[PDB]
């Protein structure tokens, strides 16, 4: 028999591709005022229809590094923030002198905050009056290059001008689903053990993503999804002892974080009907912000950790260490939940280590007893370079507490020297696609090409 | 089976249900600007590939054969072997360097049948 | 008569004159960003519609009869009172709840016949 | 009265109040329909209906 | 500062005071600007007095 051309419309076939992905959620915040929250002042009210399908034969290549999801994800979310802050107060009367008291406690130790005055001009332009606020010290930088005791500036005013959040938005993070246009489909690795880049031999389709949670952490990855049977090492190149190494636990740690001190809230009218807000008197004692974690389970995570570390360096040690150096935003486990901005030392977490020997985990001697670290707390902020960079973050008044899960770390081995066989890891800072790298790395988009042509045994009947 | 509940399947399985996968490449739901665009270029895409089948003569399509005889360089494969036991996703990396050569023979096929509607129509 | 000028008129008299009501369905004339997705909603549930239709067979519409037989469960009603002297605004208050039962048969029933269309093109 | 509570504009001296009657009209694939009953209390059906 | 005889295309050397990164602190300050954007000031004769 002989054989023509003959065409077929909506065929299964791939290509993937760029495009941009909408966010949608939960119809519950759609209730919600404007920006309250962003998860739906941006987003669309979500369906869980249709449920996931598997591809019952199939291999495809997914790739957790070479990405455009995490891309567009720092994208949406930079823009987003950007258009958060726009009905906010923006602070320019603050940038004065500010005049401090030197109150001071010796021995033991001690947290001072210091109590600043500074003029204000009130409702009438050509009228001041006195006024006080306390700000916590990093905020606080001294104004003269001349010797002067008492005479600050807010760190701010040498560089761009700088903004108070709203009040009534939150930074909660509400989970959000990327979901792709018609003609575009999601494909889902579904193996279990994946690497992260190469073939998943068990590939699956759905409409839309899980719920990501947009949460801000540097050197611990909080509240998020844990992995399936065992921890996975994932790094895209592991001969390089520079690039970022995620390691994904399987149980979760739970970390409580608390501010003892039973703050004030205090505010002041800066201009024709605006509000800039401030902390007043301390009640109560002063005492330290930190974090707890229980230690026999942050051994037991470390040491299942140093197990997988050794598939890729067997003979050698593991050595954990101290955050290297840097600035305050570098080296500590920064945060927010509560509403206020913690930055917590993480030396405690990572001062021993794994030596080969797996050191009994059972019977514990004393599981209620933990690992505490301590916290310092800011006001204003630079969570990314260049999006409207400050946010001066108000006050919460009352104590607060905020507990939440442990779920991976980012790790990162350090340069050898004298051929060492006792290597060591440290924690790591990353820029934010490392910290939703974590958790986009299950997806890819395809393109649909409905279109597709075949020999056939019919001719058309002209 | 759903979207594409036949990806994977026999080309003979997966050239039925052909439908289900024709019905979703129209949708659409917006925030902003940046969507629309996503929008409006699904719309296009949508008309661009009925047109394409329209210019060969396919229109009802969904399945359509032709005329443009299958030239043994463009498969050199057996028809069993073909259409019994391979799938159309992994057909693709098969035929994907010779359809672009097709397309424009299976255009202009299309508009020689069309002078003869004409010619034979008018003479009758 | 205009736009719904047959609204109200016999199923027989409103079942004619399609066109000036198949005809408005399409236009455009926007300010701002809302009227332009309203615009592009309006031209993709124009397509929507029509892709549906493809899918039936229904292709070059207006009407067009079919073979997915009559289950005499979805009317129960007799032929001159329904045709005579009903109108089809009030016609969908008495079978508004199995269109969307009706619409995967005739879906179905294309396949059906686009399988012949096949066969008995390719034995002859 | 103000500058204790929100910051306060002046009106642009180009601009006008002036009510200009304004049309209120449909995209394609709706209709608008009239009730055109002279006597119609406002809810309920309306025996004359137009578009 | 003046030239005489030939001729001269010189350019105006003007200080202004300026608000520094503190709002209630000011400091002297100075730049040169090509006369066509300098006009002087006031009404009234002063020969030093100049604006934007
Ligand atoms: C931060 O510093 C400010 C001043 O720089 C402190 O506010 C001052 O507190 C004192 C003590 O209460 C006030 O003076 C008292 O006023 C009462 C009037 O009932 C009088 O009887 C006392 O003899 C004494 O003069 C003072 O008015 C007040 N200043 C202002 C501007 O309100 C504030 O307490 C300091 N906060 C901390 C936590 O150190
Ligand atoms: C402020 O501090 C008080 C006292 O430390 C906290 O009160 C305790 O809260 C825990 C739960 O976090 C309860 O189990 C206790 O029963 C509470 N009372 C005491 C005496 O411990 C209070 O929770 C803190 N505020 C916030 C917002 O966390």
């Amino acid at each position: 028999e002989n054989l023509w051309v003959t065409v077929y419309y909506g065929v299964p076939v791939w290509k993937e591709a760029k495009t941009t992905l909408f966010c949608a959620s939960d119809a519950r915040a759609y209730e919600k005022e404007v920006h309250n929250v962003w998860a739906t002042h941006a987003c669309v009210p979500t369906d869980p229809s249709p449920q996931e399908l598997v591809l019952g034969n199939v291999t495809e290549n997914f790739n957790m590094w070479k990405n455009d999801m995490v891309d567009q994800m720092h994208e949406d979310i930079i823009s987003l923030w950007d258009q958060s802050l726009k009905p906010c107060v923006k602070l320019t009367p603050l940038c004065v002198t500010l005049i401090c008291s030197n109150a001071t406690v010796k021995n033991g130790t001690v947290e001072e905050m210091k109590n600043c005055s500074f003029n204000t001009t009130t409702e009438i332009r050509d009228k001041e009056k006195k006024e006080y606020a306390l700000f916590y010290k990093p905020d606080i930088v001294p104004l003269s290059e001349t010797n002067n005791t008492s005479e600050y500036r807010l760190i701010n005013c040498n560089t761009s001008a700088c903004t108070q959040a709203c009040p009534k938005v939150t930074f909660e993070p509400i989970p959000i689903h990327y979901c792709a246009p018609a003609g575009y489909a999601i494909l889902k690795c579904n193996d279990e053990t994946f690497n992260g880049t190469g073939p998943c031999s068990n590939v699956s389709t759905v409409q839309c993503t899980h719920g990501i949670r947009p949460v801000v952490s540097t050197q611990l990855l909080l509240n998020g999804s844990l992995a399936e049977k065992e921890i996975v090492i994932r790094s895209e190149n592991l001969t390089n002892n520079a690039k970022i190494i995620i390691v994904h636990l399987h149980t979760p740690v739970e970390i409580v974080c608390t501010r003892p001190n039973n703050n004030t809230r205090k505010s002041v009218r800066i201009g024709p009907g605006q509000t800039f807000y401030a902390t007043g008197d301390i009640i109560g004692d002063i005492k330290q912000a930190h974090c707890n974690i229980s230690e026999e389970k942050w051994n037991d995570t470390l040491q299942k950790v140093g197990i997988e570390l050794q598939k890729h360096f067997p003979n050698k040690t593991i050595k954990y260490n101290q955050s290297a150096g840097g600035d305050m935003e570098i080296t500590t486990h920064s945060f927010n939940c509560g509403g206020e901005f913690f930055y917590c030392n993480t030396s405690n977490l990572f001062n021993g280590t794994y030596n080969g020997t797996y050191i009994s985990t059972n019977s514990s001697a004393n599981s209620t007893s933990t690992i505490t670290l301590q916290c310092r707390i800011k006001q204003i902020i630079n969570m990314w370079q260049g999006v409207g960079r400050c946010m001066y973050a108000p006050p919460i008044a009352g104590n607060i507490t905020c507990r939440s899960n442990i779920t991976g770390l980012l790790l990162t081995r350090d340069g050898g020297t004298n051929s060492n066989e006792t290597e060591t890891f440290r924690p790591a800072g990353g820029d934010m696609r490392d910290n939703w790298r974590s958790e986009l790395y299950k997806y890819k988009v395809v393109k649909i090409e409905p279109l597709g042509v075949a020999p056939t045994r019919c001719k058309r009947r002209v | 089976l759903g979207f594409l509940g036949a990806a994977g399947s026999t080309m003979g399985a997966a050239s039925m249900t052909l439908t289900v996968q024709a019905r979703n490449l129209l949708s659409g739901t917006v925030w902003g600007i940046k969507q629309l665009q996503a929008r409006v270029l699904a719309v296009e895409r949508y008309l661009r590939d009925q047109q394409l089948l329209g210019i060969w003569g396919c229109s009802g399509k969904l399945i359509c054969c032709t005329n443009v005889p299958w030239n043994s360089s463009w498969s050199n494969r057996n028809l069993s072997e073909i259409w019994d036991n391979m799938t159309w996703l992994q057909w693709d990396k098969e035929i994907s360097n010779y359809t672009q050569i097709i397309y424009g023979l299976l255009e202009e096929s299309q508009n020689q049948q069309e002078k003869n509607e004409q010619d034979l129509l008018a003479l009758d």
